[PDB]
Order: structure tokens, then C-alpha cells, then sequence
């Protein structure tokens, strides 16, 4: 079997404006096999209300998933996405960088 | 554009000794998902995943559910056959993925029909463009190919791809026309972030566009810089649009030598952007 490590992007639906509601996205792509664990982290704690897209895949057969939750950013709060997959040592945490 | 597509993507994952394989199907028109089936769901049924699919009646859904349950049973038999072909252990989990669908040309004709499979993430067998022949990756797939030639499988797919596939795609394109027959151009801008007092990151952004296809490239004095560009994978906004960016790290005094070029169906002209200080 082939194994492909997930790519991870953490971003907002709209440009982040503090105090304005928005959506926090964690897009996980390029991975194989399909079993994966993804969490969104508000200040290093799991967030509830996290939904995810239906499993699909790209032209090269690698899988992708969108995990997302409505949120309202501000100066304090730190956000991140944490992914575990069999291609990884263990859970990988990617911080949300506002300009990426 | 002139060409539009429908695709069904199915994933079947064995979980030996742990119940039947998991089976998930999703359908897309162009880059817009419109249906799903999850065999692990409460009541496994094909169900809508676009608001413009909510006007189909229950008999459509029953037929779709029947077809995917039939396919699921075939894919489970396939997974067992393949494990035997490859002399693989009965304890390991394996994946069968299938793609099928049609490209509908601007005049109503079938541009291309598809039916292909991958096993554990590698190409296995594919219906050729002629819809009357197969391409097999190895001897296992040549075995599958013979069983499929014996059962007239190509003819059955050709019938669907040239008929119901296009008819359904046309209906969806009309039912969801405001969503599907739009070309939403990217909103674009360049940002600039120093990395030292002598170098800066220029990042070219494209946001809010549909469909997903886009070209975004940095040039230095008209010369492509892909080897020095960080280009992220096109990603969904979550709202039916897409986002992408590419970035280069450049000497401060060369910043105006760099241009970002954006091509998208929703754009009248290809864009050329420069860091706007
Ligand atoms: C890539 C998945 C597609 C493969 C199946 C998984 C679920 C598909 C759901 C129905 C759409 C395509 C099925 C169309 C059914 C159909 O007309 O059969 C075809 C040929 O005629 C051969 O029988
Ligand atoms: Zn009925």
C-alpha cells in the first residue's frame, strides 16, 4: 500500500477582523490511507461545534477533508489545528498564522 | 466554461474481522459537492449536500440509494478478490477507490466519460476514452479486465455515460444554475512582510473564486520563479469558493522586479500584480 503524509493549512474563511464573526478552517489534503484524526484547538483546548466535509479525493487518489467551526477572533485567543495520521510520528499541531 | 463535469468518488475500506467494509460516496458537479452516502450513517441513504438538490423527490433518492448499495456489494467482493490476487493477509485493511462521471461539452455532447479504480492508492483499471476498452495496471487488473469483458461491463458504462450521465448533469446544471453556472473571479492583492532589514516576503493572494482551477505564478523580470515560490494547494473557503497564495522571499531592492500573474475563468484579462507600497 502507498502512504502519503497529510498537508495541513489553518486559515479563516474571511480576512480576520477582531470582533467580527468568521469561520476557522483546517484543510487536510494529500493523504493516504483515509483514516485520520483532526481537532481544532482554542488556546490548546479542543473546540466543540467542529464539523467536517465528506471524504473525497483528488486526481492522484489522495484524500482531502475540511474541518471547520464558526468563531470570532480577538487579540488574545490562539487557535490551532492538530492532526494525527499513520504517516506521522504522532499528533502534529499547526498554529493559525493570520497571514497565511 | 463550455465544459462541465459530473463525478462520483467512492472509497471502500476493509476492516477485517470488524464488520463490513466502510463505504463512502460523494458526488460533484464541477467543484460543487451535491450528494453523499456513508454506509456507517444512522440510516445509510444517498442524501443531498447542496440546497439545489432538495427539490428532487423521494423516488430519485431511493434509486440513488439502491445503486450505491449495489455498487458497495460489488466493491466488497472486489476487495476480497484483490486480496486473494495479491496473496495478501486476511487481517489487513485495504482500500478500493472508484471514480466515474462525464464531461458535458458546450453543445451537449459527451466530451469524455470515465470509470476507473485504484487499489491501496495506486491506479488499478480504467475505462479508455473509447468506452469500449480497458487499461489494466498489472496482471491482477488484467484478471479483472477479463471478467469485465465477459460480463459486458464496458457497454453498460458507455450506455450510462452517453445517456443518463449527461441528462442528469444537464438537469443539475439547470436546477443549480445560479451556483454552478457562475464564474466568481478571485479577489487578489499582494502583501509584504520583511524577514530582515534587507529581504521581504511578497505573498500573492487570490480569494473567493469559483471554480477551483487557477494559475498563480511569481515572475522576476518576466522569468518564472516556481523553484523559488512557496505555492500552497488550492483550498476551500467553506462557502463554495476557493483560496490560494504563492510567495517569494526577495531582496528589498528587487521588489519591483517581481510580478504575480493570476489566470482564472472568471477574469476578463489575466492579471499582473506588483507589490503596491
Ligand atoms: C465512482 C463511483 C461510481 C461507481 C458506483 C458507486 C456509486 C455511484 C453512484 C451512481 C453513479 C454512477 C453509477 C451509475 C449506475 C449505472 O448506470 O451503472 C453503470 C454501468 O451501467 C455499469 O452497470
Ligand atoms: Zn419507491
Amino acid at each position: 500500500a502507498i502512504q502519503r503524509t497529510p498537508k495541513i493549512q489553518v486559515y479563516s474563511r474571511h480576512p480576520p477582523e477582531n470582533g467580527k464573526p468568521n469561520f476557522l478552517n483546517c484543510y487536510v489534503s494529500g493523504f493516504h490511507p483515509s483514516d485520520i484524526e483532526v481537532d481544532l484547538l482554542k488556546n490548546g483546548e479542543k473546540m466543540g461545534k467542529v464539523e467536517h466535509s465528506d471524504l473525497s479525493f483528488s486526481k492522484d487518489w489522495s484524500f482531502y477533508l475540511l474541518y471547520y467551526t464558526e468563531f470570532t477572533p480577538n487579540e488574545k485567543d490562539e487557535y490551532a489545528c492538530r492532526v494525527n495520521h499513520v504517516t506521522l510520528s504522532g499528533p502534529r499541531t499547526v498554529k493559525w498564522d493570520r497571514d497565511m | 466554461a463550455g465544459s462541465h463535469s459530473m463525478r462520483y468518488f467512492s472509497t471502500t475500506v476493509s476492516r477485517p474481522g470488524r464488520g463490513e467494509p466502510r463505504f463512502i460516496v460523494v458526488g460533484y458537479v464541477d467543484d460543487t459537492q451535491f450528494v453523499r452516502f456513508d454506509s456507517d450513517a444512522a440510516s445509510p441513504k444517498m442524501e443531498p449536500r447542496a440546497p439545489w438538490m432538495e427539490q428532487e423527490g423521494p423516488e430519485y433518492w431511493e434509486e440513488q440509494t439502491r445503486r450505491v448499495k449495489d455498487a458497495a456489494q460489488t466493491f466488497r467482493v472486489s476487495l476480497g478478490n484483490l486480496r486473494g490476487y495479491y496473496n495478501q493477509s486476511e487481517a489487513g485493511s485495504h482500500t478500493l477507490q472508484t471514480m466515474s462521471g462525464c464531461d458535458l461539452g458546450p453543445d451537449g455532447r459527451l466530451l469524455r466519460g470515465y470509470y476507473q479504480q485504484a487499489y491501496d492508492g495506486r491506479d488499478y483499471i480504467a475505462l479508455n476514452e473509447d468506452l469500449r476498452s480497458w487499461t489494466a495496471a498489472d496482471e491482477a487488473a488484467q484478471n479483472t479486465q477479463r471478467k469485465w469483458e465477459a460480463a459486458g461491463v464496458a457497454e453498460q458504462w458507455r450506455a450510462y455515460l452517453e445517456g443518463e450521465c449527461l441528462e442528469s448533469l444537464r438537469r443539475y446544471l439547470e436546477n443549480g444554475k445560479e451556483t454552478l453556472q457562475r464564474a466568481e473571479p478571485p479577489k487578489t492583492h499582494v502583501t509584504h512582510h520583511p524577514v530582515s532589514d534587507h529581504e521581504a516576503t511578497l505573498r500573492c493572494w487570490a480569494l473567493g473564486f469559483y471554480p477551483a482551477e487557477i494559475t498563480l505564478t511569481w515572475q522576476r523580470d518576466g522569468e518564472d520563479q516556481t523553484q523559488d515560490t512557496e505555492l500552497v494547494e488550492t483550498r476551500p473557503g467553506g462557502d463554495g469558493t476557493f483560496q490560494k497564495w504563492g510567495a517569494v522571499v526577495v531582496p528589498s531592492g528587487e521588489e519591483q522586479r517581481y510580478t504575480c500573474h493570476v489566470q482564472h475563468e472568471g477574469l476578463p484579462e489575466p492579471l499582473t500584480l506588483r507589490w503596491e507600497p
